[PDB]
């Protein structure tokens, strides 16, 4: 219960970069696991969307002058080489890697990444259902 | 006509140069009498794989014109018989994956690569869930990551796979996360001889590459004739190492703008690959493909937005 | 995303719009073998005997406004309810959850079910939908309210500017004159000002949506 | 002055209702096809229950006419029918506000193919030939209100237009159905609200935003 935002967000982002080069059996463990922690800690919801960057119609044209220039000055503040987990600036960065993961070659893995466009309706996500899958069990259940 | 061996053994009585139209006359006469071709289309799928397995000393003017015609025989049988081919393509995945359970490489055949390329020409490529292709592509995924790349043959036995997999998603253009794991595990094996990357967990330190290829425009290109080459790549000249790499350079570079350019995380995907591509152009300084890849990258590091997402809206 | 909480007369704290149609012609007459809603068009000759003129009794403008209010997105986002002030004095509360039938003849049968049984319940039957409530309207409006009247003789204002100067808990209430011709004095004892919408003489239907589609831009919907 | 299909120079708005269920039956007299007034006639003919709604045509026309932008004379309305019938409407027309006198006004018009008032100076309702693009002004912009489209502000969309580009909007009038009816016609699809709208509202939500940008 104690951990910070910066402590949890470092593990969510580092496992998210790790999903880029991973077997799909290792994805159906991480997507539930990232889904649990953001539901546990909703302060780190800011990396799934920064709503300063959303575009309303009912915002001022002078802010359009601001919102154009503000997006241009973005840099990714995340530092992979930093090993102190609270010190890494994963909170100030998003995680595009899970958004890319919605486009996936397997459907059921592409299904679970599509949770993150839908709302956070439930919490108890039961990882032991989704934890142990294998290349054998992916093939054996697919014809089944 | 009834058994997979017996039609082949009847073809074995004839010569292989004339065995093609003998089955085609048998295919016409079985049509001249749906139930007979239920067995006969099953035998042709096994036998076309078997000709790739058997021998390939015959050249393209001696084998492939007889080989592509037998595929063209299936093309006239595919569109009427999708119930027949789905029963064999489901099982041959179940056969060859269970053979992969037996052996990590030994039950894997060089003719097995053709089985996926036949399907992608026959069956509906662009589909999300195809009852043949989606077991195949998730088997190809297993076939990518799990096998242990300790020889140049297995590199070429995997270099064909990207050329097959990208034809599945030339039109679907979906993402395949093991292929970037497949490319990174390839690129450092030729530069083993390092300190920048301990992350890749490569298979064997044995094969490398000296700074000794001339890499002309006349240098040998992709042209993968596996059942001429792969059985004897291990008897190794220096040219055949680089030419396999030079495919994987181009099977990367083509698929960047088709597939990798589309995804939003493209800025974070390719940054390990850039330093890998840096390690070629900083070392040899005379290759032109890495410098051309990196300038294609320097456009696409500037061209995209790379704005943080607002998925929860 | 979830459904925003459906307002009633019982909630009085939440900021919202209220569009009230005043002096509607919704009257009940018996024929003998059934009961029918009164129409100017369907039966001109019946009103001559009753003495009330044909040109007043128009229920069609009400159903014209009820499709205008309920299909608007501010009825999707949960920020208005609508009250009906009948010319006979009857006060009808309309739940935002109802879907009023878009044909006129079903609406004629819908009203004569209302004016006798006093409450219309859905076939989903979780709650009562169109309930006749006890006069006056100043009871069942929210507490911190602002009360206006659409008048053609009023000074013309802009909708988005007028709502933006409301406080963060004050609720606008728009008494709309649904009468085809009549004076803008049906609610002088209620409201605190009169506001205008256009220099052109308007319908009762557009003056709803002229207000509503300014309201949604003023509340960023 | 009164807008015509002949007049193509002045920048002006055009709203076209599309797929409006306006079909004629014969019983001897003719009768307009209602969803409510006759259900078994839909069943014996086989035509579906939910589509045959002529009421929405009556409702939006009272919204389009009584809007002040029509009283300012800045638009004219065309009717695209589920049968494909194209009806030019005079902006100075005066429509039966009761639906049952509006009921015969289809079968009056659809058999005569022309309507002129008693003052007889010019024709009021004029059945004309497809396409609608022949009668529109030459520099025109054509869109379709679709709920799945990106949502825009009405007033900002029209101020961006040139001084001589006619805005045309094709509003689907079906109770349900595909909104792909004008993809051979329009530039794009635009959205107005976050909520699914009635066409009566969708006319008014577009008109009352169009009234502001033209100072009416």
């Amino acid at each position: 219960t104690h951990l910070s935002a910066h402590l949890v967000a470092s593990f969510i982002k580092k496992l998210a970069r790790l999903t880029l080069e991973s077997p799909p059996s290792a994805i159906v463990t991480v997507i539930p696991f990232i889904y649990n922690l953001i539901r546990k800690h909703p302060n780190c919801m800011i990396m799934l969307h920064n709503p300063a960057f959303i575009s309303n119609p009912f915002q001022t044209p002078d802010q359009v002058a601001n919102l154009k220039t503000l997006k241009e000055n973005y840099v990714d503040p995340f530092d992979v080489h930093e090993s102190d987990p609270e010190l890494t600036h994963a909170l100030d960065s998003s995680l595009w890697e899970l958004a890319s993961l919605m486009e996936h070659y397997h459907p059921n893995v592409a299904t679970l990444a599509k949770i993150f466009a839908q709302p956070f309706k439930k919490l108890s996500y039961n990882m032991e259902d989704f934890l142990d899958w294998n290349y054998d069990s992916l093939l054996n259940a697919e014809s089944s | 006509r009834t058994h997979d061996a017996l039609l082949d053994q009847v073809k074995k009585l004839d010569l292989d140069d004339h065995p093609k139209i003998v089955k085609n006359i048998i295919k016409a006469y079985q049509p001249k009498l749906k139930e007979k071709l239920g067995k006969f289309t099953a035998v042709l799928l096994r036998h076309i794989i078997f000709l790739s397995n058997q021998n390939y000393l015959k050249n393209v003017q001696s084998f492939k014109r007889t080989q592509n015609a037998l595929i063209s025989i299936l093309k006239s049988l595919s569109e009427k018989y999708n119930r027949e081919l789905s029963e064999e393509c489901r099982d041959y995945i179940n056969e060859m994956q269970a053979r992969y359970k037996k052996n990590h490489f030994d039950a894997l055949s060089n003719g097995d690569l053709v089985f996926f390329s036949i399907i992608g020409i026959l069956f509906s490529t662009s589909d999300q869930y195809h009852l043949v292709i989606t077991p195949a592509l998730i088997l190809m995924s297993q076939f990518l990551e799990q096998i242990k790349f300790n020889s140049l043959k297995r590199i070429a036995f995997g270099a064909v796979l990207v050329r097959i997999v990208s034809q599945y998603q030339r039109i679907s253009k979906r993402y395949i996360p093991e292929v970037v794991y497949f490319f990174q595990k390839i690129l450092l094996t030729f530069i083993v001889e390092p300190l920048d990357f301990e992350n890749i967990r490569l298979d064997s330190y044995e094969l490398g590459l000296p700074l000794d290829v001339d890499f002309t425009k006349k240098r040998s290109t992709i042209i993968p004739l596996h059942t001429l080459s792969t059985m004897d790549t291990e008897a190794h000249p220096v040219d055949q190492c680089v030419s396999v790499l030079l495919n994987v350079m181009e099977s990367l570079d083509a698929t960047i703008s088709t597939v990798w350019k589309s995804l939003p995380a493209f800025n974070e995907i390719i940054l390990p690959i850039q330093q890998l591509l840096s390690a070629y152009t900083s070392k040899y300084s005379d290759f032109e493909k890495p410098r051309n890849i990196l300038n294609k990258v320097e456009k696409l590091t500037k061209f995209t937005e790379h704005i943080p997402l607002a998925l929860q809206n | 995303p979830q459904a925003p909480p459906v307002l009633t007369s019982k909630d009085k704290i939440t900021k919202r719009m209220i569009v009230v149609l005043a002096m509607a012609s919704l009257e009940t007459h018996k024929i003998s073998d059934k009961y029918v809603l009164l129409n100017c068009d369907d039966h001109q000759g019946l009103l001559k005997k009753m003495g009330r003129d044909i040109s007043e009794a128009r229920p069609d403008i009400t159903h014209q406004c009820l499709l205008t209010l309920l299909d608007s997105p501010i009825n999707k986002a949960g920020k208005l309810q609508v009250y009906i002030q009948t010319s006979r004095g009857i006060l009808i509360e309309v739940n935002p959850t109802v879907r009023i039938p878009r044909t006129f003849k079903r609406f004629s049968g819908l009203m004569v079910q209302l004016l006798h049984k006093l409450s219309i319940r859905s076939v989903n039957s979780e709650e009562k939908l169109l309930k006749v409530i006890k006069n006056p309207i100043t009871d069942h409006l929210p507490t911190k309210c602002r009360k206006v009247t659409l008048s053609f003789d009023a000074p013309v204002i802009r909708v988005q500017d007028y709502i933006e100067k409301l406080d963060d808990d004050e609720s606008i209430c728009v008494f709309v004159g649904a009468m085809a011709r009549g004076k803008d004095n049906f609610a002088d004892e209620y409201v605190d000002e009169k506001v205008g919408l256009s220099n052109y003489p308007l319908s009762a239907s557009v003056a709803c949506s002229k207000f509503c589609h300014g309201a949604e831009d003023a509340w960023n919907i």
